[PDB]
Parts: structure tokens; C-alpha cells; sequence
């Protein structure tokens, strides 16, 4: 009867309530999994930069105190070969 | 009838809520990961650092040596 139809009314607006309700919820899930994906690779990024400066630190490093060994070997070497009595 | 069409929606709001929790267990985990693989590589290149400033500090020694041997000689 009437409230038979006034249900089946009720019954016919949820089953268009649950198909825009899961394809909006299914928009904002591939957003949210988008922005994740984005935060991943912004944080390997600046771990790499991080990592890329330090190395270049280190290298710097090295070539500073290798210099700094070979003028000392050549000048020790060159102060032997005139020390030379006879 | 209508507490099974409620019932339906809390559902579906229930699917989403656990589907976007183990997505973000995934995430977490390859922060995790990605941040173990560098903290690895920084702690080699902080002990090359202390090799380096200790072969700097014996390099100086030798140079103190030589030059005050150097002042000694004539
Ligand atoms: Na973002
Ligand atoms: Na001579
Ligand atoms: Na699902
Ligand atoms: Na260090």
C-alpha cells in the first residue's frame, strides 16, 4: 500500500545514494594514495640531496689533505737532497 | 528496510576507513625503509669523517717534527 510505495521510494534513493557515495569515496582515495606517493618521493629526494652533499664534503675533504701530504713529502725530500754532505 | 540502508552506509564508510589505514601501513613502512638505507650511509661517511680529521691531526705532528728538526739542523 502507501507505505509499501513510500519504501520502495526510500529503497530506490539509497541505491543512488550508495553509487555516488562510493565513486566520491574512491575520487578522494586516489588523492590521499597521490599525495602519499608524493611525500615518498619528496623524502628520498632530500635524503639523496643530504647524502650527495655530504659526499661532496668528503671529497673536498680528501683532496685538501692529499695536497697538503704531497707538498710536505716533496719538501721533506727536497731538504734530504740538500742535507748531502759528500 | 531503513537500519539495513544505515547499516549499508556505515559499511562502506568502514571499507574506506580500514582500505586507507593498510595503504598508510604501506607508506610508513617505505619511510622506514628509505630512512634505515640512508642512516646506514650516513654513519659510514661520519666515521670517514673522524678517520680523516685523525689522519689530518698525524699529518700536522709530522709537519711539527719536520720543521722543528729542520730549526735543530742549521
Ligand atoms: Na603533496
Ligand atoms: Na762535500
Ligand atoms: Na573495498
Ligand atoms: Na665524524
Amino acid at each position: 500500500g502507501s507505505h509499501m510505495a513510500q519504501m520502495e521510494e526510500e529503497r530506490r534513493e539509497h541505491v543512488a545514494k550508495m553509487k555516488k557515495m562510493e565513486m566520491e569515496m574512491e575520487q578522494v582515495f586516489e588523492m590521499k594514495v597521490k599525495e602519499k606517493v608524493q611525500k615518498l618521493k619528496d623524502s628520498e629526494a632530500e635524503l639523496q640531496r643530504r647524502h650527495e652533499q655530504m659526499k661532496k664534503n668528503l671529497e673536498a675533504q680528501h683532496k685538501e689533505l692529499e695536497e697538503k701530504r704531497r707538498q710536505f713529502e716533496d719538501e721533506k725530500a727536497n731538504w734530504e737532497a740538500q742535507q748531502r754532505i759528500l | 528496510g531503513s537500519h539495513m540502508w544505515q547499516r549499508e552506509e556505515e559499511e562502506l564508510k568502514q571499507r574506506f576507513m580500514q582500505r586507507v589505514k593498510e595503504k598508510e601501513a604501506t607508506f610508513k613502512e617505505a619511510e622506514k625503509e628509505l630512512q634505515d638505507k640512508f642512516e646506514h650511509l650516513k654513519m659510514i661517511q661520519q666515521e670517514e669523517i673522524r678517520k680523516l680529521e685523525e689522519e689530518k691531526k698525524q699529518l700536522e705532528g709530522e709537519i711539527i717534527d719536520f720543521y722543528k728538526m729542520k730549526a735543530a739542523s742549521e
